[PDB]
C-alpha cells in the first residue's frame, strides 16, 4: 500500500577520474525514470561550488587586442583560467597575481599559493607559450557561488561555480518475479574534477532531504 | 556525411553514429515541436486575378 | 554482447575461413578438453572463441599445430 | 507452471542467442537481417528504425518471420553473414543503406537552422555548456551567429 | 544459378571499353563511377606520351578515380566479365567487390546468385506508358569520319549519312554528338 | 457520439433497421430493461385494439 | 554473360560436326587438343545469344532443366541421354541436400573435393 | 473564418496553437502546437488474432506436414522468393537447416531432438530423404544409373 | 545550503469534498519543477486509497445479466457504480452494499456506508429497478489499495475460490490520479527572487489532499536520499 522502494544497486563505474557512469537499482514505475531527470536537472541548473570569474591584466582593456609575442591573446589566457576550479577552502572570492619567467610551459602552478586559493590540476595552462621573455601580472580572481552564473551580464570572463561538464541520464528494464516493469535510472558523465561521484550524490541527495522537510512538514 | 564517415572511418564508429543521430534526432523532434495547421499553408491569392 | 565483428575479418581476410576456424574453436571449447585463453566475461564459446580469434591468438594454423603435438604426444 | 527460474534461464540462453527476422513479401536480400533479440511484454516485435526502410515496409500490418540457428555454424553464418551489424551498404549498387530518412534528419536539420536571430544570438562560448543554457535557458537553435571555438 | 567465384584472376588481356554516357544534352553518366570498383587492364596510361597513368592489373581503390579525372580520360580497356578467361565463373580479377566487401569479391561466391534479383529489385516501374540544332557551350566539331563532297554552297556536303559531330571544349570531355545526316550541310 | 458529425448518422440508423422504433404510440408506461409496454392513446390506439 | 551459351559451329575440326555446343566446352576441348595434341584439329564455332525460355531447356543436370516448366518430356529425354547430373549447379546441391558450393560449403564441398582428390 | 470566430467565442486561439509542458523533463516547448480532439475508431483485424507462434505442432493427413484447416501451431511455408533470397545469402548450412529440419518428415525429428538435447545441434545430410523415396521411385528403381561417389 | 530559505506550505485551499488547491511559499528555480514531478508522481500513483475488489449476488452470477427491475446489467452496474467512489476505515477490506426495494430512483442512501464505510455523493444512477416485485441487493467489497491492475490476477489466488457466483473485481488504484504541480516566480522579495508551487491534486473522495502531499514528500526525500551511495 505505501512500503516505497529506491533504487539500491548503486553499483557506478568510471572510466577514469574524468569519466563514469553510476547505475540505479529497479525500483518502481516512474521513480527511475522522474528521478533521473530530477537529478540531472539539479547537477545542471544549480551546483555548488567555486571558480574563477575574471582576471584584471596590465595594458589595454579591449578584447580585439594584439598577441605582441604572447602568442596567447586575451580569449586564450581567459579561457585557460576560467575552466580551472580555483579554489578557496572557506573564504570568500580571493584575488591571485603571477610573474615568472619566459619559458613558455603554462600551467597552474606559478599563481601565488595562498592559504586558501588551490588548482586540482597545477598542469593547467592559464596562457600559451611567448616569443620574448617579459613580465606582466595576472591579477585573476576565484569566486564561489550557487549553481552558475555567466559572464555576458556579470562582467567578465567566466564564472564556473556549477562544476559539471557533461550529463545524460538512461533508463533501462528490470524484472522482479513475473512483471518487468521496473525503469531503472542510470547516469553517465564526463567531467572537470574535483567532486567525488559519491561524494557529490551525497550531496545532492542531502540538499534535496534536507528541503523537502517543510512541504510534508 | 554518412558515405563520408564509411570512407574515412570505419564501421564500429559508423553504428555509433547512426544509433546516436537516430537517438538525437527523436530528442530534438521532441524538442521543437512544429506543428501543422491550416494557416501553416497559406495561398497566395494572385492567381484569383491570374486564372 | 559483440556488436561488430571487424579485428577478425582483418586477421583472416577471406571472411570465410574465419567462420570456420571459429567454429572448429567453439565446437572444442564446448565439448571440453579445453581452455578458454581469453579471460571471460561470462559469455558462451562463441564469442570468447571470436574475441580470441580477433586478439590475434587463434586461427588456421596454431590449431592445427596444437592438435598434432596433442596427437603426437599420445 | 512458469516459474521465474524458467524465465531467467530463458533469458541466459537468449543472452548469447540471437535470431534472425525478415519481412513477407520478398524482394531484397535486406528483407531479413539478424538481430540480439531482447524480451518483449508486448504482442508485436518492434524493429530498430534503422533499417525500417530495408524491410520495405511501412509500420502497417505485417507478421514477420522468426529464425533459430539451431546449428552452431548456423549461428555463426547469421551473426556473420546475416547481420545487420554485417549489412550497411545497399549490397545492389554499393549506395549506403543505412540511411535516416525519418525525422531524425528533421532533427538534424532544424537543430542546424535560425529564422533570423533568436535571444542571445549574439553570445559566444566554448562548449560545454551549450546545452546547459539551451536546456534552460541562454539561447537556442533558431539563434544565429553565436561565436563558438570548436577543437 | 550458374555464377560462382572461382577463378581469382583471367590473365587475359581481353577486356572491355568504359566510356561516360555522354546521353541526349550531355554526359547523362560520368565514366567516374562506372568503373571505380573495377580492375582493369594494362590500358592505364597517363594522357601524355610514354606516360602511365597505372599498371595493367589495378583497382581503383579512390584516388585512381582523382587522378584519372586529372587527366580526362572518359574511356579505358577493364577487365569485366564474360573475357575472364576461365570459362566457368569468372576472374576475381573480373568481379570486383561491388558490395560491402570492401575486399574485392571472395572465393566460393556467386555474384549471379546476388543478382537475377537487382534487375528484378525495382519492380514499381511503370508499363502500359537535322534542321534544329543547337550547341551547347564552346566546343570543336569532331565530325567521325563524315564523308564530305562538293555542295552547292561554299561548304562540304555529307556523303556519308553517318556523320556525326562531337563537342570538344578544352579536352577530351564532350558535350553532345549532334549527328546529323547526309542530307546535312556544313554550316559551320 | 463522436463531436464532429455531418448530419447522416441519425437517419442512417433509423434506416440501419438496428434500433427500435415507435410505431404508432403516444405515451410508454411500462419499461423493463427488457420488456417495453407503450400505451397507445387511443387516436393511435386503433379499434380492436 | 549468361544470355548466350551452346554455341553454333560450322567446321567439326576433328572434334564433332554439330551445332548449338557450349561455347566453353568448345573452348576447352580445342585448348586441350590444339595447343596440346592437334593445332590442325581446328573447328569454326559461331557463338549466339537467345531467349530466356529456350536456354532454360539448355542445363546440364538432367535433375535440373526437368522442373523448370515440364519434365516428363524430359523425362524421356534425360532417360534417352542415360546423363547424370553429376550434382552441377547450387540447386542440385540444394536438391540433394549436398553443401551448396557457395560460402562454408564450397570449402567443405572443397574440401570433400579434398577428400575426393585422394578419394 | 468561422471556425476562428467560434474559438475566439469559445475562448480559444483563433489558430489553436498552444504552448505545451513535458510530461517528462517539464520544459516549455517553443513553436506553441494545436490541438484538439480526433475522433478515433479501432481496426476489425485484432493484434491477439494476429499472434501466433509454432515450434513443432501437429501434422496433416497429407505428405506428413502440419495442417488440417486448424487454427493450431499455423506457420506460413517458407516463400519461393523467399527460399531464391536465403541461398543468395550463401547461409548454405541455415538452409541446408530450413530444407533438413523446416517441414514434415519427423524421421529425423527424433535425431534433431536428442541432439539438441544432447546440446549436440547436429544434423546428417543423408538424402532429401523423400528423394530417397523419389530412389524408391526410380520407375520402380528401374532409373538407378545412381553412380553415388 | 546557503541561505537554503526552506518554506512551509501556507494558504492551502480546497473547494470542494473531492479535491484541493495547496499554496506554498517560494522556493528556487530549476528545482521547483522537479519537486512538484516528484510530489505528484508520489501522491497519484504510490497513492493509498480505496476501491471496489469483490462483487456478489446470490440471484446475479459473473454474467452480465441485468438484475429484475435494475437497468443496468451486472458489467453495466459496474460500469455505473464505478462512476462514484466509497470509504473504508485505516482498515481495508471494507464492503459496501446496495440494496433498495421499490420503483424509485436508485441510489447511495440504500447502500452500507458504515462508520469504516462511508458515502458522500449519495445520488447516482444506479439502474432503478422498474419492476414492482423487484428488490435489488448486491454486495461490493470496497477494499484498500495503491495500483492499477486488472481481474486476472486474483485467478491465482482465488481459484478454488471465486467460485460459481463470486465476482471478482479490478480497479485501475491511482488514489489521487490527478495533481497539478505548477511553479512560478513570485514570494520572494529580500532575498533571491523565488519559485512558488502550487498542487491542485483532487481525488474521488479516498484520502485527505494535505495528507497525500504529506505521503508524497516523505517519499520525495526518501528516494531523495537513496542517491547518496
Amino acid at each position: 500500500v505505501t512500503e516505497f522502494l529506491k533504487p539500491r544497486l548503486v553499483d557506478i563505474e568510471q572510466v577514469s577520474s574524468t569519466h563514469a557512469k553510476v547505475t540505479l537499482e529497479p525500483l518502481e514505475r516512474g521513480f527511475g525514470h522522474t528521478l533521473g531527470n530530477a537529478l540531472r536537472r539539479i547537477l545542471l541548473s544549480s551546483m555548488p561550488g567555486c571558480a574563477v570569474t575574471e582576471v584584471e591584466i596590465d595594458g589595454v582593456l579591449h578584447e580585439y587586442s594584439t598577441k605582441e609575442g604572447v602568442q596567447e591573446d586575451i580569449l586564450e589566457i581567459l579561457l585557460n583560467l576560467k575552466g580551472l576550479a580555483v579554489r578557496v577552502q572557506g573564504k570568500d572570492e580571493v584575488i591571485l597575481t603571477l610573474n615568472k619567467s619566459g619559458i613558455g610551459p603554462v600551467t597552474a602552478a606559478d599563481i601565488t599559493h595562498d592559504g586558501d586559493v588551490e588548482i586540482v590540476k597545477p598542469q593547467h595552462v592559464i596562457c600559451h607559450l611567448t616569443d620574448e621573455n617579459a613580465s606582466i601580472s595576472m591579477r585573476i580572481k576565484v569566486q564561489r557561488g550557487r549553481g552558475y552564473v555567466p559572464a555576458s551580464t556579470r562582467i567578465l570572463v567566466d564564472a564556473c561555480y556549477s562544476p559539471v561538464e557533461r550529463i545524460a541520464y538512461n533508463v533501462e528494464a528490470a524484472r522482479v518475479e513475473q512483471r518487468t516493469d521496473l525503469d531503472k535510472l542510470v547516469i553517465e558523465m564526463e567531467t572537470n574534477g574535483t567532486i567525488d561521484p559519491e561524494e557529490a550524490i551525497r550531496r545532492a541527495a542531502t540538499i534535496l532531504a534536507e528541503q523537502l522537510e517543510a512541504f510534508v512538514d | 556525411m554518412l558515405n563520408t564517415c564509411y570512407r574515412i572511418l570505419g564501421l564500429k564508429p559508423t553504428v555509433i553514429f547512426a544509433d546516436q543521430i537516430m537517438y538525437t534526432g527523436f530528442a530534438y523532434a521532441a524538442r521543437s515541436g512544429a506543428s501543422v495547421g491550416i494557416d501553416d499553408m497559406v495561398i497566395p491569392e494572385k492567381k484569383h486575378e491570374i486564372i | 554482447a559483440r556488436v561488430t565483428v571487424q579485428d577478425a575479418v582483418e586477421k583472416i581476410g577471406n571472411r570465410f575461413d574465419l567462420v570456420l576456424v571459429a567454429a572448429r574453436r567453439a565446437r572444442q571449447m564446448q565439448v571440453g578438453g579445453k581452455d578458454p585463453l581469453v579471460p571471460e566475461e561470462n559469455d558462451k564459446t562463441t564469442v570468447i572463441a571470436l574475441r580470441e580469434i580477433e586478439e590475434g591468438l587463434i586461427n588456421n594454423q596454431i590449431l592445427d599445430v596444437r592438435e598434432r603435438q596433442e596427437q603426437q604426444e599420445q | 507452471r512458469e516459474e521465474a527460474v524458467v524465465w531467467d534461464i530463458l533469458d541466459e540462453v537468449i543472452r548469447e542467442h540471437p535470431v534472425l527476422l525478415n519481412r513477407a513479401p520478398t524482394l531484397h536480400r535486406l528483407g531479413i537481417q539478424a538481430f540480439e533479440p531482447v524480451l518483449i511484454e508486448g504482442k508485436a516485435i518492434q524493429l530498430h528504425p534503422l533499417v525500417c526502410a530495408a524491410y520495405n515496409a511501412d509500420f502497417d500490418g505485417d507478421q514477420m518471420a522468426v529464425h533459430v540457428p539451431l546449428t552452431l555454424e548456423a549461428q555463426l553464418e547469421a551473426r556473420a553473414l546475416m547481420m545487420s551489424t554485417n549489412n550497411i551498404l545497399s549490397p545492389a549498387n554499393g549506395e549506403p543503406i543505412i540511411v535516416p530518412s525519418q525525422d531524425v534528419v528533421l532533427g538534424l536539420y532544424y537543430m542546424t537552422r535560425d529564422c533570423v536571430n533568436a535571444k542571445g544570438e549574439g553570445m559566444v562560448l566554448t562548449g560545454p555548456k551549450e546545452a546547459e543554457r539551451l536546456y534552460r535557458s541562454g539561447l537556442a537553435s533558431l539563434h544565429a551567429r553565436v561565436k563558438v571555438r570548436i577543437t | 544459378q550458374d555464377l560462382v567465384v572461382t577463378e581469382d584472376d583471367c590473365g587475359t588481356h581481353e577486356g572491355i571499353m568504359m566510356t561516360p554516357v555522354i546521353e541526349g544534352g550531355d554526359v547523362k553518366e560520368p565514366l567516374r563511377d562506372r568503373v571505380l570498383g573495377r580492375v582493369t587492364a594494362e590500358d592505364v596510361l597517363k594522357p601524355g606520351t610514354a606516360d602511365i597513368l597505372v599498371p595493367r592489373n589495378t583497382l581503383l581503390h579512390e584516388q585512381w578515380c582523382d587522378l584519372l579525372e586529372e587527366n580526362s580520360v572518359d574511356a579505358v580497356k577493364v577487365r569485366s566479365v564474360v573475357s575472364c578467361d576461365t570459362d566457368f565463373g569468372v576472374c576475381a580479377h573480373c568481379y570486383g567487390r561491388d558490395l560491402a566487401r570492401g575486399h574485392i569479391i571472395n572465393k566460393g561466391e556467386a555474384i549471379g546468385v546476388i543478382a537475377a534479383q537487382s534487375i528484378g529489385e525495382p519492380g514499381t516501374q511503370l508499363t502500359m506508358r537535322e534542321s534544329s540544332i543547337q550547341v551547347k557551350n564552346k566546343g570543336s566539331i569532331k565530325l567521325s569520319n563524315v564523308k564530305s563532297v562538293v555542295n552547292s554552297s561554299g561548304k562540304l556536303v555529307i556523303t556519308s549519312r553517318n556523320t556525326e559531330l562531337k563537342l570538344i571544349d578544352e579536352f577530351g570531355r564532350t558535350k553532345e554528338s549532334y549527328k546529323v545526316p547526309y542530307g546535312a550541310v556544313l554550316a559551320k | 457520439k463522436p463531436l464532429v458529425g455531418t448530419g447522416m448518422e441519425r437517419a442512417v440508423a433509423v434506416d440501419s433497421g438496428v434500433t427500435a422504433v415507435a410505431k404508432r404510440g403516444g405515451v410508454v408506461q411500462y419499461v423493463d430493461a427488457s420488456r417495453i409496454v407503450i400505451k397507445v392513446n387511443e387516436d393511435e390506439m386503433y379499434p380492436g385494439e | 554473360r549468361q544470355m548466350l551459351r551452346k554455341a553454333t559451329i560450322v567446321n567439326a575440326g576433328s572434334s564433332d560436326f554439330l551445332e548449338g555446343e557450349q561455347v566453353e566446352y568448345s573452348r576447352v576441348k580445342i585448348a586441350n587438343r590444339e595447343l596440346e595434341a592437334n593445332g590442325k584439329v581446328g573447328a569454326t564455332y559461331s557463338r549466339d545469344l537467345l531467349g530466356i525460355t529456350k536456354a532454360s531447356l539448355a542445363t546440364e543436370s538432367f535433375i535440373s532443366a526437368a522442373s523448370f516448366q515440364e519434365t516428363t518430356r524430359v523425362l524421356t529425354e534425360a532417360a534417352v541421354a542415360g546423363k547424370r547430373d553429376e550434382l552441377r549447379g547450387l540447386k542440385e546441391n540444394v536438391i540433394v541436400g549436398r553443401l551448396i558450393p557457395a560460402g562454408t560449403g564450397y570449402a567443405y564441398h572443397q574440401d570433400r573435393m579434398r577428400r575426393r582428390a585422394a578419394g | 473564418a468561422e471556425i476562428k470566430e467560434l474559438l475566439k467565442l469559445g475562448d480559444l486561439p483563433t489558430s489553436g496553437q498552444i504552448r505545451l509542458y513535458d510530461g517528462r523533463t517539464g520544459e516549455q516547448f517553443e513553436r506553441p502546437v494545436t490541438v484538439g480532439y480526433m475522433y478515433m475508431l479501432k481496426l476489425n483485424h485484432l493484434v491477439d488474432d494476429k499472434m501466433h507462434a509454432r515450434s513443432t505442432g501437429s501434422y496433416s493427413l497429407v505428405t506428413q506436414q502440419p495442417l488440417g484447416g486448424k487454427a493450431q501451431f499455423g506457420g506460413q511455408r517458407f516463400g519461393e522468393m523467399e527460399v531464391w533470397a536465403l541461398e543468395a545469402y550463401g547461409a548454405a548450412y541455415t538452409l541446408q537447416e530450413m530444407l533438413t529440419v523446416k517441414s514434415d518428415d519427423v524421421n529425423g525429428r527424433t535425431k534433431m531432438y536428442k541432439n539438441i538435447v544432447d546440446g549436440n545441434h547436429q544434423m546428417e545430410p543423408g538424402m532429401p530423404e523423400s528423394f530417397n523415396v523419389l530412389l524408391k521411385e526410380i520407375r520402380s528403381l528401374g532409373i538407378n544409373i545412381e553412380l553415388e561417389d
